[PDB]
RNA sequence: CGAUGAUUUUUGCCCUGCACAUUUUAGAUGGAUACGAAUAAGACUUUUUAGUCGCUGGACCAUAGCAGGCUGGCAACGGUGCGCUUAGCGGAAAGGCUUUGUGCGCUUGCCGGCGGAUAGCAAUGUCAACAUGCGCGGGGAUAAAUCCUUUGCAUACGACUUAG
RNA sequence: CAUCGGUUUGGAGCGGCAGGAUAAUGGCGGAGGAAUGUGGCACGGCUUCUGCUGUGUGUUAUAGCCUCUGACGAUACUGCCA
């Protein structure tokens, strides 16, 4: 139908300061920077104030104007993730084998290390993301956390820890072992 | 403070001076589609026309409103003086200076050419200094 | 329109066949025509669609001996030779001499690295297609189906942008001396009668 | 119609054309890739091919029923007295793929090695590398500058070696030189390693550790013109066909109406080069060695 | 087409028995008087007992547009033939002249439906006064106040095949 | 001092041709700077030299011509017809002719 | 396609400065006039608020003088051609891009004096870069391969590995 | 090269005449009306009210528009020019 203009207004809370040029976002609050690339979509931004600013699709047909609110989006999720952080909490589900899981570093590198994982002598290792922080639940039992400032970045590498935990060649309505994601939420609670 | 870099599009809007044929001066007076535009102006025919034939300069007519007939949009025109306003912008000094190009005799160009060189002569004397 | 000894085109940001389509007909009017930067020309549609459009091409050899086949060259110049040639009547004396008029390269090497590369708008990627169209580079597709100097070439063009930088910087610090000496020879009365001349 | 019953094709197609070697001595194909961290070190030796031999060795494979007990195996000895560094070769990284540089030799080459360089060696007046051993004179600037060169444009830095082929019994005078390319360090360690090594002799012990596992290239034996049978393995014919039996009965279908590269046909055999991997190295003696 | 709008009077041939028979008027769009006047008889014949051959054109005018440098949003009431069936159908143009909104449907029909010009029957063109007559949103769009917008990524049509600078798109 | 040039560049491009057939009769000329009939009609008329070298010397000289004149136009972009003495043989497909100023009507 | 060794004691070969004459041309006839990147973007100035530039190269450089002759003056101490000469950068196919000093010219930056006719009213009205040969001049270097015999790491014959 | 005759392709060709709704428009004048409501007025959010702006009201005010119409004056289009 090519809808003339649609317009979506980003809100920028007190101490964060958004900065963008040429399609290229720099968010910068309390707990660091994010930047993003948006160079693939064809979008314009206008600051209306220092708390607002619009993001406008001239002229889009129905796909091109789809791809406005998952801008505002990603920019919101930016926003919240440098002035809130991200949370993931993973819980580890087994009938019979407990699953060890060790935060260790081969090679300057930090590792999730899946042990034990339905009895297997296979040891699975997950490289864990710049940025994003693990943790070992002291409050619970079987329970990892995944934090840090990018919501794209902690939940893949919770989606890579819950996806290298597939169980093959039984009924995995039986067979329900794995490490899940449990909660999602923010380090910064409200 | 946030620092967003905006666009400095030129906007389809009644008010807007455009050139017509890359000779004259019309205005955008009501907008028809995304691809059509009505347009008027003092030296052309209020007509309907597609904004692929025309192009839009910097220049808006203030306040002028949607729809207004050939004699409105006449008078407003003359008292904004868009003429001069656009008569004194480089885009209008280039357009002119390539037709008064385009208007030499041969022995105008050869006295171009004599006048180049003791300009040139004057300006490597300056640079060779400086 | 005028006819140029030899007209060098910076392939960046070209369309494959149109700029295919315009050096042919160049080259058989007796142009001579070099394009440098082959390796950033682009094709329209998808990455994954123009590789599966090359491996269609690969599936095609002689039965009987592959070595009399068709030729795949992997190259990016050669991706675009081969365009170019398909629109040759090359099988005359008269386009093998067409063919001979043509230079097709990776990169800018010398000597047109110090000579002026132009651009062909009816052939220009950013004002061709829709703006919201997916398009390949042909320096990707090639490097995916065998072209093995993709990382050669681009070593080399980082050195040669830095030695034409420099080259610029330079450029433009002389036409800021000589504007500054214009300005002082104007409103002199060589410079007066230029302006009424349109000079 | 379809094969009646299903069989692997015969012989290999990764290997074609089964043609004479163009060289006798075979080349290396590619070297090992060039890590910086390491020492500069050669990767390759020249040798000659003396014959084989039994040995008997304790076996070191738990989990074997050989494990801690003796097994005879067959060896290779392979004759390789020192190589002499003669000369450096600089590569440049180009779109086009490498290409040499510049070819800086040593001032004094052995005989063996100028032999290599003629084909009537006894007929001539020998004037190989004369004024190149001139350009030695006295400051040896001409030298340095295409050292300097290689130090300044060259990725890729390969040293010249030859054997010393009158430490072997053969009749043959003429050395082999091959390259032999320099792998760690920068390029200017490699290039002044290289010049150190001028007119030296480098030895297996540098080159190649007993337990290693290495690459051998070399050109095969040659058997000459050979049929099918042998040449690639294909099913002798009955005893009572007429014309002979050594053959492939069908040679092709109907279409394409070309015979196709695939099929087996009469042709030399042997003579090929190769590049053999994971030799285990038991050995490497000493010429002083008395035992 | 390039059309015209064509006001074409007709009637049945005069009998003994009816020496005045009525007078029937049609708007045709049409690129000329022939079509004009084979139109009309198009659809009398859908309408009424007359042929050409029994039927007499009595008039054939041009109506010309009232205010042809005003903008006007027109509905348009179709009937036209798919590849199946025969369908009523309803649509909405902005233009000046009634007759340049005519070749626009033609044009939309033949892009969104196939459907050709033998196939689409012009059952209505009416000029929609009030806003609150504009059903269609892709023309209501248009009828917002103080209407802005860009015309984003322009292209620049170049007499020459080389050109020696970099391109550009800004406007 | 450095120009010496009183004709247009031009180009031998074409004969006049069907897909498959051509008629050597008429050459299809590339006029330098014309890019439309409005331009190229400035030249019907001029003639048209094709200046070749030939081994023989006639009269001391290696360089001999063929002459001709523009016809008409051909097409939308300014190439023109040309009818030349002897026709352009068709090697010359691409080669630079002479366009002359001059039957002149300025 | 590249690197590298050696290149005929023959009046043969190489390099080089000319001079002349020839063969050829897929086609000279002022100049192939060098950032990079984006394009829902670039670049100036203040201020990051805003204004300005583009909207094509119909541009830029060069362009006057018997295809450009012979002479004089003024103003400037510049521009340009050629020859030596200084230094630096360029290996992707660098073979080019800068640069120092010097000498000889020209200079249309400005103003002078003399010459061109008859090619007859047009006739490409002949003006270029590449190559080769030939005369001189100046330097420079002073081989191999094949056949043949031999070998057997090769082999139908050629070819191949050796030795002489 | 000139002029002529035959054929033919053109020009950003120029002028005169006719027709139509004796074009429709537009401009000028008069009458009526409404909103995508100008000024004003009344409430507001950010503005030292710095095209400030939003929502209501109503009908030209400090913008205008639509419809009908009265006397003129053109142009488009299509034809004709021996
Ligand atoms: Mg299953
Ligand atoms: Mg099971
Ligand atoms: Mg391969
Ligand atoms: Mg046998
Ligand atoms: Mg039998
Ligand atoms: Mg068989
Ligand atoms: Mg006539
Ligand atoms: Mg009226
Ligand atoms: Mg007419």
């Amino acid at each position: 139908m090519k809808y003339i203009q649609t317009d979506q207004i980003l809100d920028i809370p007190e101490g964060v300061t958004v900065d963008i040029k040429a399609r290229v976002v720099k968010v910068t609050g309390p707990r660091g920077e994010l930047t993003k690339d948006l160079k693939h979509i064809d979008v314009t931004f206008n600051k209306i104030n220092n708390r607002a600013i619009k993001i406008t699709v001239h002229n889009g047909d129905r796909k091109h104007v789809a791809a406005l609110r998952t801008v505002k989006s990603l920019i919101a999720n930016l926003i919240t993730g440098v002035t809130k952080g991200y949370k993931y909490k993973m819980r580890f589900v087994y009938a019979h084998f407990p699953i060890n899981v060790n935060i260790i570093k081969k090679d300057g590198q930090d590792y999730v290390e899946i042990r034990n994982f339905l009895g297997e002598k296979r040891v699975r290792e997950v490289k864990i993301h710049e940025g994003v922080t693990m943790e070992i639940s002291s409050t619970q039992k079987d329970e990892l956390i995944v934090s840090g400032n990018s919501l794209e970045a902690v939940s893949q590498n919770a989606a890579d820890i819950q996806q290298i935990c597939r169980v093959r060649n039984k009924d995995i309505r039986k067979f329900l072992d794995g490490i899940y994601v449990s909660e999602r939420g923010t380090i910064v609670e409200e | 403070s946030s620092t967003v870099k905006a666009a400095n599009w030129r906007f389809v809007e009644v008010g807007r001076v455009v050139l017509v044929d890359n000779k004259e001066l019309a205005t955008i007076v009501e907008i028809i589609d995304q691809k059509r535009v009505l347009i008027d102006g003092p030296k052309i025919q209020r007509q309907a026309i597609a904004l692929a034939k025309i192009v839009l300069t910097p220049i808006v007519l203030p306040n002028l409103p949607r729809g207004s007939r050939t004699a409105t949009v006449t008078k407003k025109w003359a008292a904004a003086d868009i003429d001069a306003k656009w008569a004194a912008s480089g885009w209008a000094k280039k357009l002119a200076n390539k037709e008064r190009r385009s208007q030499l005799s041969d022995f105008e160009r050869f006295q171009v050419m004599v006048l180049k060189k003791q300009r040139r002569f004057a300006t490597k004397k300056a640079l060779v200094k400086a | 329109s005028s006819f140029e000894k030899v007209v060098v085109i910076d392939g960046k940001g070209h369309l494959l066949g149109r700029l295919a389509s315009i050096v042919s007909k160049q080259i058989l009017n007796g142009q001579k025509v070099v394009v440098v930067r082959c390796e950033e020309l682009n094709i329209s549609g998808e990455f994954f669609r123009n590789k599966l459009k090359y491996h269609d091409y690969l599936r095609k050899a002689t039965r009987y001996n592959k070595k009399k086949g068709p030729f795949h060259f992997r190259a990016p110049s050669r991706i675009l030779y081969k365009a170019i040639r398909g629109m040759i009547p090359h099988k005359t004396a008269r386009g093998k001499a067409a063919l001979e008029r043509l230079k097709v390269f990776e990169g800018v090497p010398p000597p047109y690295d110090k000579k002026k590369r132009v651009v062909v708008p009816q052939a220009l990627r950013v004002l061709r297609l829709k703006p919201g169209r997916k398009y390949t580079t042909v320096g990707k597709l090639s490097s995916a189906v065998g072209w093995k100097y993709e990382s050669v070439v681009e070593k080399l063009e980082e050195k040669r942008k830095v030695q034409s930088a420099e080259y610029y910087a330079k450029k433009k610090a002389l036409t800021k001396k000589l504007n500054a000496a214009k300005a002082s020879t104007a409103e002199s009365e060589a410079a007066q009668k230029l302006a009424a001349f349109g000079y | 119609s379809h094969r009646k019953y299903e069989a692997p094709r015969h012989g290999s197609l990764g290997f074609l054309p089964r043609k004479r070697a163009a060289k006798q001595r075979g080349r290396v194909k590619s070297f090992p890739k060039d890590v910086k961290s390491k020492p500069v070190a050669l990767t390759a030796f020249l040798g000659y091919k003396a014959g084989m031999t039994t040995i008997v060795r304790d076996l070191d494979r738990p989990g074997s029923k050989m494990h801690k007990r003796e097994v005879v195996e067959a060896a290779t000895v392979v004759d390789t007295p020192p190589m002499v560094v003669v000369g450096v070769v600089g590569y440049v990284e180009t779109p086009r793929g490498l290409r040499s540089l510049t070819t800086v030799w040593a001032e004094h080459l052995s005989e063996e090695v100028r032999r290599r360089f003629y084909k009537n060696w006894y007929k001539s007046k020998k004037k190989a590398f004369t004024k190149y051993s001139g350009k030695y004179a006295t400051d040896a600037k001409q030298v340095e500058t295409e050292l300097a060169r290689i130090k300044k444009y060259a990725s890729v830095v390969r040293v010249l070696a030859h054997t010393q082929i009158k430490k072997t019994p053969l009749s043959q005078k003429k050395a082999h030189l091959a390259e032999i390319q320099i792998n760690g360090g920068s390029v200017s360690d490699k290039v002044d390693w290289a010049k150190e090594h001028f007119e030296k002799e480098v030895s297996v012990d540098s080159v190649f550790e007993q337990d290693e596992m290495i690459d051998v290239i070399a050109v095969t034996k040659g058997h000459g013109f050979e049929g099918v049978t042998h040449r690639w393995g294909t099913k002798k014919l009955p005893r009572k066909t007429h014309r002979g039996l050594r053959k492939v009965a069908c040679i092709g279908a109907w279409h394409p109406a070309n015979v196709n590269w695939t099929v087996a046909r009469a042709g030399q055999n042997g003579y090929h080069h190769r590049t053999s991997i994971n030799h285990k190295v038991y050995r490497v003696g000493k010429g002083t060695d008395e035992a | 087409s390039r059309l015209n709008e064509y006001q074409v009077i007709g009637r049945n041939l005069p009998t003994e028995s009816v020496p005045e028979p009525k007078l029937f008027r049609m708007r045709i769009f049409a690129p000329n008087t022939v079509v004009a006047k084979s139109r009309y008889w198009y659809f009398l014949q859908k309408l009424h007992k007359v042929k050409k051959a029994s039927g007499e054109i009595v008039s054939v005018n041009i109506i010309s547009e009232a205010k042809p440098t005003k903008v006007k949003t027109f509905g348009i009431w179709l009937r036209y033939e798919s590849r199946s069936g025969i369908h009523n159908m309803y649509k909405e143009y902005r233009d000046v002249t009634r007759v340049g909104a005519v070749e626009t449907m033609y044009q939309d029909l033949a892009a969104r439906h196939r459907a050709r010009f033998r196939s689409i029957h012009i059952l209505k063109v009416v000029e929609l006064e009030k806003t609150d007559d504009v059903k269609r949103q892709y023309v209501k769009q248009f009828l917002t106040k103080d209407l802005k917008f860009p015309l984003p990524h322009r292209v620049q049509k170049s007499k020459k095949l080389f050109q020696a600078t970099a391109p550009t798109t800004f406007y | 001092a450095e120009s010496h040039r009183l004709y247009v560049k031009g180009k031998h491009i074409s004969y006049q041709r069907s897909k498959s057939v051509t008629n050597p009769n008429v050459s299809l000329i590339q006029i330098e700077g014309v890019a439309s009939p409005k331009d190229a009609k400035f030249y019907l008329g001029k003639r048209i030299a094709y200046v070749y070298r030939a081994p023989k010397e006639i009269r001391g000289s290696k360089i001999r011509v063929i002459w001709g004149k523009v016809t008409r136009t051909h097409g939308n972009n300014g190439l023109v017809r040309a009818n030349f003495k002897k026709n352009l043989p068709p090697k010359t497909f691409g080669a630079s002719v002479r366009i002359m100023l001059y039957p002149s009507n300025i």
